Order: structure tokens, then sequence, then C-alpha cells
């Protein structure tokens, strides 16, 4: 009825620096193009780490520190390389692109802990 | 520093078709999405257009649908806006925004006019308003398009002007008045002279007012 | 289409005041997808806030949001002089994307009275065949003001325009030109021209009139 995004509020990297992460939207209709962004917040200063353009059933792909996979509507997230710098708050962008109308969703964000 | 710096305006025939430019500088352009916004004078602003990142999706207002269309060149900085089939009422600031990660338009373009109309472009007739604490002025009318410029005694007078904005005429031109409020005892004393500028005619005139 | 409702029209305060301007949305709206612009005559909006909340870089602390659902609130906790200006809310979570009427924020001021003067066409003008016969309204507040224009008593309708000025940058009033457009032939069947203005600041209307 509305664009809504959901992820989890926590997630600890792994000791070979890796998170993983479910991101799932909901939306009014079926998008068959989506296009996924995972930002950074650090004090309202946002930078993007990855991003993907999908159709839907027909695998999500991006590289060189995020992977996906696609189920539905969730998005299976890993971000590879998460040294100690990085802990902090990542949110999940979720743009449907087509069919009109545009939705635009914006995650409350999950923080990463890297050790 | 985020810079997005607009070209292409001016005076074009209703059924025309005429290309706006924006040029944007301090940022990576691609890693944006960009949108057209207008706004008629003296109303509110009014979404046009939206356009990806890469250009494979374009979104429009109902009131521009098939008659607008976006783009973009992400190798020159560039996005534009092509409108064909003009009407009238496209009469317009048109502004280019960028769309902030986050999702708000979070910096603008200065705008550029568009006027839609089969007028000529003619400098105004300037006549008097003769006084008779006192008010005086010049009658700016029948010029096309806007802007014109009013000043008083070459800017020396500048307390007590109002100039007003301009109307537009049932016959498609620009009508103004500024009016300035002076000492009575000045009267016959200084002399009273109103500077027009069309700049779209490249047209001054010079108009002194008398009681 | 959300449809966005801005209120008051205009808000009139005195500098150093609290504002609060609302903004209603015809279906929701989730508040990461609500922002607030600024405009002042002449220049290109300016974001403030945006998820309802958020304030833009540089943006200061007087300004905030609130809201949710539906319903949203911009507060200024103390007028400063560059904040009188017009304010639109929007929504980008969905195309279209829409905005808001606006709402301006304008100088509150003691109430004046307009000055009133009549101007005649001038000899030029006549002998070019038209007649342009103006009304001045200097320098009154508030803004709301009625011309009417009566020739040989007759109201007239559909034949003047009238055009107003921002707010003064110094004294915080309004000033209005009015114009009645005829052609020469009818402007010479007639004899007595005349202004007709109401305003909170007169005891009565004022009539300003000439004879051809």
């Amino acid at each position: 009825k509305a664009m809504h995004v959901a992820q989890p509020a926590v997630v600890l990297a792994s000791s070979r620096g890796i998170a993983s992460f479910v991101c799932e939207y909901a939306s009014p209709g079926k998008a068959t193009e989506v296009r996924v962004t995972v930002l950074r917040q650090a004090d309202s200063q946002v930078t993007e780490v990855c991003a993907a353009t999908y159709m839907m059933g027909n695998e999500l792909t991006f590289d060189s520190i995020c992977t996906g996979t696609s189920s539905g509507n969730q998005v299976n997230l890993t971000i590879q390389g998460l040294r100690a710098m990085d802990t902090g708050l990542y949110i999940c962008k979720v743009e449907l692109m087509y069919p009109p109308p545009y939705y635009l969703g914006i995650g409350n964000g999950t923080q990463i802990y890297v050790i | 520093q985020v810079q997005l710096v607009e070209s292409g305006g001016g005076v074009v025939q209703p059924g025309r078709s005429l290309r706006l430019s924006c040029a944007a500088s301090g940022f990576t352009f691609s890693s944006y999405t960009m949108h057209w916004v207008r706004q008629a004078p003296g109303k509110g602003l009014e979404w046009v257009t939206f356009i990806s990142y890469d250009g494979n999706n374009k979104y429009y207002a109902d009131s521009v649908k098939g008659r607008f269309t976006i783009s973009r060149d992400n190798s020159k900085n560039t996005l534009y806006l092509q409108m064909n089939s003009l009407r009238a009422e496209d009469t317009a600031i048109y502004y280019c925004a960028r769309t902030g990660w986050l999702g708000p338009f979070d910096y603008w373009g200065q705008g550029t006019l568009v006027t839609v109309s089969s007028a000529s472009t003619k400098g105004p007739s300037v006549f008097p308003l003769a006084p008779s604490t006192a008010a005086l002025g010049c009658l700016v009318k029948d010029y096309f398009p806007e802007p014109v410029t009013v000043s008083w005694n070459s800017g020396a007078l500048t307390s007590g002007v109002h100039t007003f904005p301009a109307v537009l005429q049932s016959s498609g031109l620009y009508s103004l008045s500024s009016v300035v409020t002076v000492p009575s005892s000045s009267l016959g004393t200084q002399t009273y002279i109103c500077n027009v500028n069309h700049k779209p005619s490249n047209t001054k005139v010079d108009k002194r007012v008398e009681p | 289409e959300i449809v966005l409702t801005q209120s008051p029209g205009t808000l009139s305060l005195s500098p150093g005041e609290r504002a609060t301007l609302s903004c209603r949305a015809s279906q929701s709206v989730g508040s990461s997808y609500l922002a607030w612009y600024q405009q002042k005559p002449g220049q290109a909006p300016r974001l403030l806030i945006y998820g309802a909340f958020s304030r833009a870089t540089g943006i200061p602390d007087r300004f905030s949001g609130s809201g949710s659902g539906t319903d949203f609130t911009l507060t200024i906790s103390r007028l400063e002089p560059e904040d009188f200006a017009v304010y639109y809310c929007q929504q980008y979570g969905s195309s279209p994307w829409t905005f808001g009427q606006g709402t301006k924020v304008e100088i509150k001021r003691t109430v004046a009275a307009p000055s009133v003067f009549i101007f005649p066409p001038s000899d030029e003008q006549l002998k070019s065949g038209t007649a342009s016969v103006v009304c001045l309204l200097n320098n009154f507040y508030p803004r709301e003001a009625k011309v009417q224009w009566k020739v040989d008593n007759a109201l007239q309708s559909g034949n003047s325009q009238e055009s107003v000025t921002e707010q003064d940058s110094k004294d915080s009033t309004y000033s209005l030109s009015s114009t009645l457009t005829l052609s020469k032939a009818d402007y010479e069947k007639h004899k007595v021209y005349a202004c007709e203005v109401t305003h909170q600041g007169l005891s009565s209307p004022v009539t300003k009139s000439f004879n051809r």
C-alpha cells in the first residue's frame, strides 16, 4: 500500500571481515526493475558502499565489495573486506524503477560491528 | 562546491520546441538522479520530470507527458530538457535539481525563464504619470518579453520608489508602472526621469515626468 | 497522486516570534520521505529539512521538523529577518513528486492605511489612441485591499488589472497599482473617473476621482 524496507538492527561481521544481512521490501504492486544501494551513515554524512540493478527472477549481480542474492522481495547482501573503521550504520535503499509508480524506500539501517 | 548552471531559456512560439541544459560541477554527476521543476510566475513549485542515474528510467508529470523528454550525457556532466509542442501555460521558470542519496532535492540550479508566446519582441512605450508629499511615476506599456528594469534619475533616486510587477495584457504584451513619492516642494525644482532598460529588445528609454 | 495541503496560506508574525507551519497529506507519507524547502523572491528553493526531522547541512538549529503519517510540522523557534519567506513541503517517496502550495511567512506590523492617488491618461497616450487610468495605493498594511473603478458612477468589471509589491524592506508595507484600460473613444464618452479603495486602516472606503 506504501513502500517499506526492513533490515536487521545489528549484525556481527565475522573474523573473516564479512557481514551478511537480509534486506526486504514491501510495495503496493509488483516491481520488475529494482535498484539496491547500500549506504553508510556517519553523522549525517553518507557514502555509497555498493549498488546493483536487478530484474526480479534474474539474479542480482553488482562487485569487489558486495555480493547479493535475490528471492522474491528479499535481497541477501554480503559485504566483504570489513576492517576496523567500518563499524557503523549501513542503510538499505531500494528504488522501484519500473513499472510506474517509482518508489523510493530507505531502511532504518543495520549497525555492523567489526572486531 | 556543487554547482548546477542552466541555459537555453528564452521566448518560443506555441507549438515549437526548445531545449534547456543544466551543466553540473562539483560532484560525480553519474552517481545522482536528477529532476526538472518549474514555477509559473507568482505560483508554486511543480515537479516536471525525473531521470535515473544512467538515463534508463524517465518519469514525467501528467501535464507534460508525451511532450517533454528528459535526457542526460554523463560524459559531459550535462542534463537536458527537450520541450516539444509548447503551450502558453508552460511559461515558467525552469530549475534543475539533484536528488540527494536519501531522497530530497538537495541542490537546485538558479533557474531560467521560458516564455511561450506568439508576441513580437517590442520595446516599451513610456508614458508619464505626472504629479498634480506628491506621487509621480512612469507607465511602461506594451513591451515583450519580460523583464524590464526601471531606475530613477539614473540611480540617484531610490527612496520611496515602487516598481510594480508587470501584468500580461490580453494583447500579449506586458505593462508595468513605477512610481515614487517625493516632497511637494521639489516639483519644479528637481527633475524626475525614469530610465527603462528592456534588455530582450536591447532598448533603453529615458522619460522625464513633469507636473 | 499524493496531494499536500499547507496551512495557513500566510502567517503574519513579528520578528523574534515562534512560527509553526503545517503540512497535511491526502494519504500516508513515510517520515523518511517528507522535505521542507525555503524560497525567497528571485531565488531558487533551498532544502531546509528532509526525512521530516533532519536539517540539511548548514541550516541553523532554530529550524526543526516533526510529524508522521499525514501530518507534519515545520517550526522556527525565533524568526530572524532572513526567515521571512515562502516555505514548501514536498513528498519524495513516490512519483509524481508533489509539493504543497506554499506558506508565506510575512512581517506583521501595525495597521497602515494606503495613501491613494489617481492618474488620468497622459496626453501622449491619448494621442496614440488608448487610455490607461492608474490608481496607486501606497504603503499599506495588511495586504488585503479592494479597488473598485467607477466611470460616471457605474462600477467597472473586467477592464482593469492589478499588481502588488513585495513587503517593503524598510517599513514592511505593501503598495498596489491598478490600471483601468479603455479605448480612447470610450474614455471620451464619460466624465467622472473614480478609484474607490477599501482597506482595514480606513474608517470608510476612500474615493479618489477626476473629470476629463
